[PDB]
């Protein structure tokens, strides 16, 4: 049984 | 077994990185583009790998790696970019992310039939790694990639853990383990790979003939022709002109087989007795793949000692050849001729990286040729909004 | 009528009252019923013996082959009618249900006579 | 056939571009098309019920695309073969794929189209053909090693007469046209069984139509 | 038929099989 990656955040608070 | 440290060149590793875009911009452009149901190229996620810092920015790749497997273009992964994944996990994890895509290899689909098969191989025995260097060994036999001149390196590792076993297998652990030797064991040069093949050959015969052969080859690419053990008596046959064999590990196996067939036989409340899990379900469901002309191979088994009896007496008398020192003759395989072989694919180490860095300036200016082309047609559209 | 497809088929077409059954050798689009319109009628074929024992059966073979020549089917009955009168083999199945009479006819023999004895 | 009083239906036409429409933006994906369950044997989509013959093969055999995803390149150039082949015929048959497309809507990866080259009975075709019936599951996969075990073919001639007896009745009908046209010979007429081979049953179509030549 | 083409029917149509039989009676008797 695979379970798929949850969503992550790539947003940066450097821009 | 240990590999020569001389195949590390990060060197050109440092060269592949050119792009060195922020990540926002490129997670953003996807996203949005995936929202919309449309085809992206392998160049945007290669730029989110080759901007990874981090190991959370890995698994923001193996989360985007998943999902490109599932984009329109997923056929169109190109070698570097699966490449390029394997080196930025070889700095940071080199243990956990890149076995378990390996492990998921429908999901992720990297699949890289190269030499970062020994690569990875060589940082897992750096690190004194045995458990999980099985097992990607074990899925290097599902992709069958035993092809390079360094399969040796493969074959070694198989055989330490032979010599650490000792253990009552099961189903999957006797068919993994003969498939994980028969394939893989190609050198006909040495002796030792001869004897690995008749030692998977055995453990076939074990598997066929307990149980039932159609699990033998469901999965992994094997041959559904039965008689796995006659398969092997004639590669004991061959010795009538080959002078060289391991002899000692394939003739301990064909004895256990032979004390499990000749006690299964007359004690069937003993042996044969194992299987209790379903018998309606196992009639009502049962498949003959065999015919009715086609010898059972229960039948088989007073033909094989026969034969097998004559044979082992036979090889003694000229093939001058019995001893367990396969352990160590295979060990100095790698020790000494793979830093030749390491040396044979230095230069195609380059050119397979010279051939990526073409790619690369093509595809670049394949995109760039086609933004001042969109540009210029927006320009013109607007100088002159001629609509219907 | 104007159908859709359908093939060009030459089949029997049934006729006459109850209990007296008739078929006529007619050569009609697939999709039409079975007494509706049709090309050309080749003969016919009578199911019942008359007083001789015959039963009479026609064929138009000039315009059999006609039609057979432009891609025509062939129904089940009509290829056992044709290879009765030697334009065609004899049916596989027309040899079939042969044997199995055979083989009936055997086992009714001797299951008599098991009896009998 | 028209008449003076042809009023001008258009509603006909404005369901005929909207059915379209719809259906080409509806189609559905193969994923969710040949979608089964295991137990019921039913279709969830179309709502058929495989016949009984199939459902052995169904639990004991995976179906192309299954034993395709773990492959590099989706297995580009290898050798696929079918279980329907090889328990009724001795000789080897195999497709040798060229290229090959699954659909993204599968979460497994297990559906999509495929192409190849086919050898039946040994015969090789110099064109590449779309692969039909792939979602059956009866296909197998060739290891790299038996890769030459089965290409390797021994060539049999054909041993099928080339002349066979007219049937009596039409026989007798060319005997009395040559007998009255003047042609006495007394030869037997024969039938050029040439023309009139016939390629077996289990043998895939052209799913692709054929334009004018 | 040869044996092997018989085996092949066999496996192929286990289960629903029904009882083979042998060449016909040439000559049928009358009852
Ligand atoms: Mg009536
Ligand atoms: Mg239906």
């Amino acid at each position: 049984a695979f379970q798929p990656p949850p969503k992550p955040v790539i947003v940066d608070k450097r821009r | 077994c240990l590999l020569s440290a001389a195949y590390v060149d990060s060197h050109k590793w440092e060269a592949r990185d050119k792009e060195d875009c922020h990540l926002a911009d490129l997670a953003s452009l996807m996203d949005k583009t995936y929202e919309r149901k449309l085809p992206v190229s392998s160049l945007t996620i290669s730029r989110f790998v080759d901007n990874i810092a981090s190991r959370e920015d890995i698994d923001h790749a193996e989360y985007y790696l998943y999902k490109f497997r599932h984009s329109p273009n997923c056929w169109y992964l190109r070698d570097w970019t699966i490449h390029t994944w394997i080196r930025q996990c070889l700095k940071y994890g080199a243990q956990d992310k890149a076995l378990y895509t390996l492990k998921n290899k429908v999901q992720y689909g990297i699949f890289p039939d190269n030499y970062t098969f020994n690569l990875l191989m060589d940082y897992f025995i750096k690190k004194e790694n045995y458990k999980d260097a099985l097992s990607v060994v074990f899925e290097i036999m599902m992709q069958e990639a035993f092809e390079v001149p360094s399969t040796q390196l493969l074959s070694l590792y198989v055989l330490y853990h032979c010599l650490a076993e000792k253990t009552d297998l099961s189903w999957e652990e006797e068919r993994n383990f003969g498939a994980s030797l028969l394939l893989p064991g190609l050198k006909q040069k040495n002796s030792v790979g001869l004897s690995s093949q008749l030692y998977g050959y055995a453990l076939l015969g074990k598997v066929e003939l307990q149980q039932g052969l159609r699990a033998v080859y469901c999965n992994m690419p094997l041959l559904w022709q039965p008689g796995y053990l006659h398969r092997a008596l004639q590669v004991m046959e061959k010795v009538a002109s080959s002078p060289e064999d391991g002899q000692l590990c394939g003739e301990a196996l064909d004895v256990l087989d032979r004390v499990l067939k000749a006690v299964t036989a007359p004690a069937q409340g003993t042996s044969e007795e194992q299987p209790q899990e379903g018998e309606e379900s196992q009639r009502s469901e049962e498949l003959v793949e065999q015919l009715d002309v086609e010898e059972t191979e229960q039948s088989k088994l007073p033909q094989y000692l026969e034969r097998f009896e004559a044979l082992r007496s036979k090889l003694q008398a000229l093939g001058k050849v019995e001893s367990e020192s396969l352990l160590t003759l295979s060990t100095q395989l790698a020790k000494a001729q793979l830093p030749t072989c390491e040396a044979e694919d230095i230069a195609v180490y380059e050119q397979r990286l010279q051939q990526w860095h073409g790619e690369r300036v093509r595809l670049i200016q394949r995109e760039q040729e086609q933004r001042e082309r969109a540009r210029q047609d927006y320009e013109a559209r607007r100088a002159a909004k001629a609509s219907a | 009528r104007a159908y859709r497809g359908g093939h060009l088929t030459i089949r029997l077409a049934l006729g006459g009252c109850t209990n007296r059954p008739f078929y006529r050798i007619v050569a009609a689009h697939s999709k039409c019923p079975r007494d509706g319109r049709f090309v050309e009628q080749l003969g016919s074929y009578d199911p019942l013996p008359n007083s001789h024992g015959e039963k009479l059966v026609a064929l138009n073979f000039d315009r059999i082959r006609h039609w057979i020549g432009c891609g025509a089917h062939l129904s089940k009955p009509v290829e056992k009618l044709l290879g009765l009168s030697g334009f065609y083999p004899l049916h596989p199945m027309m040899i079939t249900n042969a044997e199995r009479l055979r083989r009936k006819r055997a086992r009714e023999v001797l299951l008599a006579s098991q009896k009998t004895d | 056939m028209a008449r003076k009083k042809v009023r001008p239906r258009l509603i006909a036409e404005l369901a005929r571009r909207v059915r379209a429409l719809r259906e080409q933006r509806e189609r559905p994906r193969d994923s969710q098309r040949y979608a089964l369950d295991y137990e019921t044997m039913m279709r969830p989509h179309s709502g058929n019920r495989l016949p009984m013959r199939a459902w052995a093969d169904v639990r004991h055999e995976s179906r192309l695309l299954q034993l395709l995803n773990r492959l590099p390149l989706f297995g580009l150039g290898r050798l696929v073969t079918r279980k329907s082949w090889l328990w009724q015929h001795d000789e080897p048959c195999y497709w040798r794929l060229t290229r090959v497309r699954p659909d993204y809507a599968a979460e497994n990866l297990d559906h999509g189209k495929a192409w190849g080259i086919l050898t039946f009975k040994g015969k090789t075709e110099s064109e590449a053909r779309e692969i039909e019936q792939v979602m059956y599951h009866d296909w197998r996969l060739v290891p790299k090693h038996e890769e030459e075990a089965f290409t390797a073919f021994t060539l049999v001639p054909e041993d099928t007469p080339l002349s066979v007896p007219y049937p009596p009745l039409l026989r007798a009908m060319i005997l009395a046209q040559r007998q009255k046209y003047g042609d006495t010979s007394t030869e037997e007429p024969m039938l050029n069984l040439e023309r009139a081979r016939i390629d077996p049953w289990d043998y895939p179509a052209k799913l692709e139509a054929k334009t004018k030549t | 038929p040869p044996e092997r083409e018989l085996s092949r029917l066999r496996r192929l149509y286990q289960g629903r099989l029904r009882e083979e039989s042998g060449p016909p009676p040439e000559l049928m008797p009358e009852v």
